[PDB]
């Protein structure tokens, strides 16, 4: 909180998770793959839409 | 008469072999050998039978 009020520079703090090397948040991990010709840009389009 | 892969170009982001070799018709019987000359250091077009 005392670290927002700061510029245009995002500064976070956080406690390490339990077991460093492992499956943090109960969160999800989601990778968008590419599949054909679509390029960086097209994916960037999907990326954003989603 | 033997290919020579040069380097890689890219197809639609997907790195890729590139090769220099003779169209078909100017390599099938050994009489074709003579279609081939070869600059020497006077700029002379030398051929093979030389």
């Amino acid at each position: 909180r005392a670290f927002s009020q700061i510029k245009d520079a995002m500064v976070f703090a956080f406690n390490l998770p339990a077991i460093v090397e492992l499956g943090t948040a109960t969160g999800f991990d989601f990778e968008l793959i590419d599949q054909a010709g679509l390029g960086h840009e097209k994916l960037t389009q999907a990326r954003n839409q989603l | 008469w033997g290919g020579s892969y040069v380097n890689d170009f890219i197809d639609r982001g997907r790195v890729k072999k590139v090769y220099v070799m003779s169209e078909a018709k100017y390599r099938m019987l050994p009489d074709d050998i003579g279609d081939w000359y070869v600059r020497a250091a006077d700029g002379q077009m030398v051929p093979f039978s030389a």
